[PDB]
């Protein structure tokens, strides 16, 4: 979190707004009712607490505008800056204009009205952007989901830096975003992807280039608003260019940034029995057009060139890799060596001589 | 005197900013 220079505060507690007008896309209660509900989360964990007043002057005044709509900066039409405001202060202090070139709406489409208003009262309660992509209050924005929102650990932290806690926050487990450096990290999924590897956990996952040394945070949701926040396994097929990704019994095909005609399936589809509720992770090996499925302590080998499985499976994990216990969280493969993730535990398992060459922590994929 | 509001207005006002980008790229 950052706050802004001085430290501007509201000095009182109990404050006030005032929607001045209001959007065409939406309806007046639609609308009252995602300001309030946007002003909620900072109260639920703050002293604080808000007071909507009918007329004249507020604390927090909140209107809409197009282009240039007063303020000297203007708007710009549709995307782009979605909203902005002004930190603590006396007049133009604390007030918030959304642009009215928006399809405000309080669903996955548009730009939702409601997550738009929480980050931008953020501001106006004193927080500057974050730096933390799992944040609200980091500069871009991302639909965060259609399940009920939690406001993230970093914009808790931040907010009561300046005035909080309250007497009861009405949940108060606020998602951490992972750590890349905790020994005790364990990862949901791994993949390549077009050169780089993705690495999955949570609502996250790491982009690390061959080159770089420090990954980059994405959010899921960031470059498919579609798939799921949580993954339970990922594979490649890179010469044809494409990711598969699984979460409990769907399974989705993703060209880059697009789902594939008709995903997700059920991992039926795939061969799988009916009571096998998940993949645990997964490894294609574009040598030999297979690709393996873990699931429980039983593992799948699938032929994703002919598409069908292969026979004689399952087969126990512990037959086909002994020694690295009997689940499997994340696999991916480089080089005649695969690479099996159990907790916070990595083990290079060598094809080559068909036994593990070392051990070494999860989080050493993340340069750690 | 004089006579100025030196914290006359704020330069620290911050935006929220979704990109442009777009789909279908194969
Ligand atoms: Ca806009
Ligand atoms: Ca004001
Ligand atoms: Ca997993
Ligand atoms: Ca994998
Ligand atoms: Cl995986
Ligand atoms: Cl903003
Ligand atoms: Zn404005
Ligand atoms: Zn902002």
């Amino acid at each position: 979190y950052n706050v802004f220079p001085r430290t501007l505060k509201w000095s009182k507690m109990n404050l006030t707004y005032r929607i001045v007008n209001y959007t065409p896309d939406m309806t007046h209660s639609e609308v009252e009712k995602a300001f309030k509900k946007a002003f909620k989360v900072w109260s639920d964990v703050t002293p604080l607490n808000f007071t909507r007043l009918h007329d004249g002057i507020a604390d927090i005044m909140i209107s809409f505008g197009i282009k240039e709509h007063g303020d000297f900066y203007p708007f710009d039409g549709p995307s782009g800056l979605l909203a902005h405001a002004f930190p603590p202060g006396p007049n133009y202090g604390g007030d918030a204009h959304f642009d009215d070139d928006e399809t405000w709406t309080s669903s996955s489409k548009g730009y939702n009205l409601f997550l738009v208003a929480a980050h931008a009262f953020g501001h106006s309660l004193g927080l500057d952007h974050s730096k933390d992509p799992g944040a609200l209050m980091f500069p871009i924005y991302t639909y965060t989901g259609k399940s009920h929102f939690m406001l993230p650990d970093d914009d808790v932290q931040g907010i009561q830096s300046l005035y909080g806690p309250g007497d009861e926050d009405p949940n108060p487990k606020h998602p951490k975003t992972p750590d890349k450096c905790d020994p005790s990290l364990s990862l949901d999924a791994i993949t390549s992807l077009r050169g780089e590897t993705m690495i999955f956990k949570d609502r996250f996952f790491w982009r690390l280039h061959p080159q770089q040394v420090d990954a980059e945070l994405f959010l899921t949701k960031s470059f498919w608003p579609e798939l799921p926040n949580r993954i339970d396994a990922a594979y490649e097929h890179p010469s044809h260019d494409l990711i598969f990704i699984f979460r409990g019994r769907k399974f989705w095909a993703l060209n880059g940034y697009d789902i594939l005609e008709g995903y997700p399936k059920k991992i039926s589809e795939l061969g799988l029995p009916k009571e096998v509720k998940k993949i645990s992770a997964a490894v294609h090996f574009e040598d030999t057009g297979k690709t393996l499925l873990f699931s429980g302590n039983q593992v799948w080998r699938y032929d994703d060139t002919n598409h069908i499985m292969d026979k004689d499976y399952p087969r126990l994990i512990e037959e086909d890799f002994p020694g690295i216990g009997d689940k499997v969280d994340a696999v991916y493969e480089k080089n005649g060596y695969i690479y099996f993730f159990n907790g916070p535990i990595q083990f290079e398992y060598s094809i080559w001589s068909n036994r593990i060459v070392r051990v070494m922590p999860a989080n050493s994929i993340l340069w750690c | 005197g004089g006579d100025e509001d030196d914290l006359s207005e704020e330069d620290l006002q911050f935006a929220e900013r979704y990109l442009r980008s777009y789909y279908h790229p194969t």
